[PDB]
RNA sequence: CGAAUGCCGGCAUGAGUAACGAUAAAGAGGGUGAGAAUCCCUCUCGCCGUAAGCCCAAGGGUUCCUACGCAAUGGUCGUCAGCGUAGGGUUAGGCGGGACCUAAGGUGAAGCCGAAAGGCGUAGCCGAAGGGCAGCCGGUUAAUAUUCCGGCCCUUCCCGCA
């Protein structure tokens, strides 16, 4: 924000914010009586959009 | 024509190898369907030694990966080989 | 016996089992000599 | 219920527990400050302060005591000289708990702070 | 408890080996079957 | 194409739920690092001890040693690893097996039988954790050692001499 918009960071706030979901890798848990599920962990694209404060 | 310098590739080149250079043990990769005897006239031959003592062992090669592409190195063997007492090899002397 | 869902439970209705999910921020108060703020009753990062 | 029962169990049986208490002391009277969870700091508190109260009594009685926990001559030493001088005009709270601000990680855990008093 | 795969390399080279294959009629039509399929190992590898 | 407990894929629900795999048990100080309950060192505690220690044979196949790494693999974490990359490392006349023997059985000149493919079979040949055959003790490397080195012994073949 300050580094590149030139935007001032004494007034910086949070304007809007979100987590929208990644591919998610799939891998094998292995079971009782040969079974084997798939577990998946997941992935997380994070956002933080920052404006400034009018004060 | 099997001359020699086809028993004979090329010189090993590690600490263990040159560790042995200040006895009378001289350390080379021969090929691999090289025989105990033949080593022997091979280095006599190629350094004009006398040589005593051979001892072979083969080093089978590293399997390595390039990404899905999954194959190994190929194999060797290689000859310690026992100069006669005081005998060098001065081709072999650059550290 | 081994008991099992009846009904994909709903969009709707798992979401609201959520309503007492959400988190609450710490506890924060200002700090005795430095500038920076402190969790009450700990011993702070700057300044101990 | 627990109704007037105290003291702690914390996720271990008499022997382990035992032997942590006085393992904790040791670590105790050694360097003077020490870092633990908030619980098992709270819970340290007062088993030293009766082994440093006994080196206060200073008798061979109170040593051989002391040595059961303890169970090391030069940690006792330290004890019986150079620590319960300290404390001689001081009744009880010969230590003191504070938390620190952060806690673990991959754990939680609150952490704490147990040092000896001044 | 003891399982079905025993690996013992000799009895692998004596029993499902090319020279075994090679001794009767059955397992020469083996053999002519796997390299016609085009596979890259006719027969059980053994060390 | 809306249904076939259809077929292939993808994404939900159950749910932040059950679990995280022996109840032998941990605590602290210090180091390293962007980051440490989880790595390294010290201290204390606990558990195996006809083993949960050490050698050998299978089987496995570089997993060994060391440097640089942490996306994934590791039921958490990881700065660690049996993991990624790379370099190095396995040395024998006497240890094991072959240029020795035969065993079951296999195979097989001779021979015998069977539409064909094949089945049999003497002698021979093959076949071993059996018979036979000469190396003990130390030291050395990050990593091999009855293999290299030190000391003290031995076998067979070839040639010569008595
Ligand atoms: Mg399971
Ligand atoms: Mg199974
Ligand atoms: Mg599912
Ligand atoms: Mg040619
Ligand atoms: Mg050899
Ligand atoms: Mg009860
Ligand atoms: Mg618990
Ligand atoms: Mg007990
Ligand atoms: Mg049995
Ligand atoms: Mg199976
Ligand atoms: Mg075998
Ligand atoms: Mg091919
Ligand atoms: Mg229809
Ligand atoms: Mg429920
Ligand atoms: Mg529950
Ligand atoms: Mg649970
Ligand atoms: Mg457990
Ligand atoms: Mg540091
Ligand atoms: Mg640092
Ligand atoms: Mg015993
Ligand atoms: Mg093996
Ligand atoms: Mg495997
Ligand atoms: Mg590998
Ligand atoms: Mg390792
Ligand atoms: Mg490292
Ligand atoms: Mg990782
Ligand atoms: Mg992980
Ligand atoms: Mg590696
Ligand atoms: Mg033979
Ligand atoms: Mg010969
Ligand atoms: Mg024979
Ligand atoms: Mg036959
Ligand atoms: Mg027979
Ligand atoms: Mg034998
Ligand atoms: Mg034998
Ligand atoms: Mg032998
Ligand atoms: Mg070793
Ligand atoms: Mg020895
Ligand atoms: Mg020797």
């Amino acid at each position: 924000a300050v580094n590149n918009h030139d935007m001032l960071e004494d007034r910086l706030y949070v304007k809007a914010a979100y987590v929208d979901e990644g591919p998610a890798l799939k891998r094998v848990l292995p079971r009782a009586r040969g079974r084997a599920d798939i577990i998946k962990k997941r992935t997380s694209h994070i956002t933080v959009i920052l404006g400034e404060k009018h004060g | 024509m099997k001359t020699a310098y086809d028993v004979i590739l090329a010189p090993v080149l590690s600490e263990k190898a040159y560790a042995g250079f200040a006895e009378g043990k001289y350390t080379f990769w021969v090929h691999p369907k090289a025989t105990k005897t033949e080593i022997k006239n091979a280095v006599e031959t190629a350094f004009k030694v006398k040589v005593v003592k051979v001892n072979t062992l083969h080093v089978r090669g590293k399997k390595k990966r390039l990404g899905r592409y999954l194959g190994k190195r190929p194999d060797r063997k290689k000859a310690i080989v026992q100069v006669a007492p005081g005998q060098k090899i001065e081709a072999l002397e650059g550290l | 016996k081994h008991p099992v869902p009846k009904k994909k439970t709903s969009k709707a209705r798992r979401d609201a089992r959520r309503s007492h999910h959400a988190l609450t921020p710490p506890t924060l108060v200002p700090c005795p000599e430095c500038k920076a703020m402190k969790p009450p009753h700990t011993v702070c990062p700057e300044c101990g | 219920m627990r109704h007037l029962k105290s003291g702690r169990k914390l996720n271990r049986h008499s022997s382990h527990r035992l032997a942590l208490y006085r393992n904790q002391a040791k670590s105790l009277l050694t360097h003077g400050r020490i870092t633990t969870t908030v619980p098992k700091a709270k819970e340290l508190r007062g088993f030293v302060d009766h082994l440093i109260h006994l080196a206060k009594r200073g008798d061979l009685h109170a040593r051989r005591l002391v040595l059961r926990d303890l169970q090391d001559v030069k940690l006792v030493r330290k004890l019986f000289d150079e620590i319960a001088p300290r404390y001689r005009d001081r009744q009880g709270g010969y230590t003191r708990v504070l938390k620190l601000a952060e806690r673990r990680r991959g754990d939680g855990a609150p952490l704490a702070l147990v040092e000896l008093v001044e | 408890m003891k399982r079905t795969w025993q690996p013992n390399r000799r009895k692998r080279a004596k029993t499902h080996g090319f020279r075994a294959r090679m001794r009767t009629p059955g397992g020469r039509k083996v053999l002519k079957r796997r390299r016609q399929k085009g596979r890259w190992r006719l027969t059980p590898a053994v060390r």
